[PDB]
């Protein structure tokens, strides 16, 4: 019942400034202190602000990697916690997660990527196997896209099905694959990347 | 007050019990807690207060622990307990996360399935040519996979990705991606994938232009 949205989060370049909305829903929101917390690309969790409630006169504590340059904030009338967040450096990418307390129940998060680089919609490629070697199996591919994360579901006729997403390998521009086997006529990989690519291809 | 873990990766068959440490700068009087975090999800609480279950969590997951060293043993291990587990402390600002700690669910070998992808056509008009290869339900994870061009090794260029261990079967899978220019792929004809694990002989898949 309790959920956590995250939203507004996305590329920003360097020494610039992004804010990150956590819209919450199934609980009494000014009671519980609100956290945030950051996941580098592949490397472990780290802690970075905290708001206390009213009663305690939302006190704020920073870590003390970004003390002077992110500000939290938070609205118990409208039930969403905010990060503002100044002066963005290029470490500071990573995937923002919104926590109640010591971590009861956490967002789906948002990605937050600070580069001088643009933004490279996918360019999605159709894979199946050559006529005469059918097999049970197909998947897509998404080569060049930037920056993370893809959103890649599959929509088959078939009620069985099984989908394999794998992880993108990229630094600079990356790549993922998607695979499908055929459990149980046609099939469609619906890929989505933050800045609006609602483009999907289809395998028949 | 920061906080250090151990061990950094553990494997484990189904059932084994397993049992995590993490270590702390000074006395958190119990104020440590426990996430589970799977592979592109967020992490999920397991243990708070140092030893207190959470709603939802089974009762495997027992906690235990005092002082300023805590640990977390997991009875019984369930094929559905692969990721990561990290340990947060609450007692001081800044609360300090943990290193973490690589779960791998040991099972018994198995020999991967090979099946190879030509390019598409649209990628051969935008000036480009990308081959994959998918290996699917194969244990252990350490696999070679070497791509051959009309019989010569080309492992120049290729992008290489596991995912997570399978929430039931506790098998690994892995793609493999040859990316070259459009003029090396008409210049040859044969072009293969070569996965060497388990069994000596690799499980290969060719293809060819025509």
């Amino acid at each position: 019942e309790v959920q956590l949205v995250e939203s507004g989060g996305g590329l920003v370049q360097p020494k610039g400034s992004l804010k990150l909305s956590c819209a919450a829903s199934g609980f009494t929101f000014n009671t519980y202190a609100m956290n945030w917390v950051r996941q580098a690309p592949g490397k472990g969790l780290e802690w970075v602000a905290r708001i206390r409630t009213k009663t305690n006169n939302y006190v704020t504590y920073y870590a003390d990697s970004v003390k002077d340059r992110f500000t939290i904030s938070r609205d118990d009338s409208q039930s969403m916690l905010y990060l503002q967040m100044n002066n963005l450096k290029t470490e500071d990418t990573a995937m923002y997660y919104c926590v109640r307390h010591v971590g009861d129940y956490w967002g789906q998060g948002t990605s937050v990527t600070v580069s001088s680089a643009s933004i490279r919609n996918p360019q999605l490629y159709p894979l199946k196997p050559c006529k005469g070697t059918a097999s049970m199996t197909l998947g897509c591919l998404v080569k060049d896209y930037f920056p993370g994360p893809v959103t890649v579901t599959w929509y088959s006729d078939s009620l069985n099905m099984s989908t394999v997403n794998f992880p993108a390998l990229g630094s600079e521009l990356k790549v993922t694959t998607s695979q499908v086997t055929s459990w149980g006529k046609n099939f469609t990989c619906h890929v989505t990347h933050p800045p609006s690519f609602n483009e999907s291809r289809t395998i028949l | 007050i920061q906080m250090t873990q151990s061990p950094a990766s553990l494997s484990a068959s189904v059932g084994e019990t397993v049992t995590i440490t993490c270590r702390a700068s000074g006395n958190i009087h119990n104020y440590l807690a426990w996430f589970q975090q799977k592979q592109g999800k967020s992490p999920q609480l397991l243990v708070y207060n140092a030893k207190t279950l959470a709603d939802g969590v089974p009762s495997r997951f027992s906690g235990s622990g005092s002082g300023t060293q805590y640990s977390l043993k997991i009875n019984s291990l369930q094929p559905e307990d692969f990721g990561s587990y990290y340990c947060q402390h609450f007692w001081s600002t800044p609360y300090t996360f943990g290193g973490g700690t690589k779960l791998e669910i040991k099972r018994a070998d198995a020999a991967p399935t090979v099946s190879i992808f030509p390019p598409s056509s649209e990628q051969l008009t935008s000036g480009g040519a990308s081959v994959v290869c998918f290996l699917n339900n194969f244990y252990p994870k350490d696999i070679n996979v070497k791509w051959k061009i009309d019989g010569s090794e080309r492992q120049n260029g290729v992008l290489n990705s596991w995912t997570d261990q399978d929430s039931k079967d506790s098998t690994y899978s892995m793609s493999s991606t040859l990316t070259l220019t459009k003029d090396e792929y008409e210049r040859h004809n044969s072009y293969t994938c070569e996965a060497t694990h388990k069994t000596s002989t690799s499980p290969i898949v060719k293809s060819f232009n025509r």
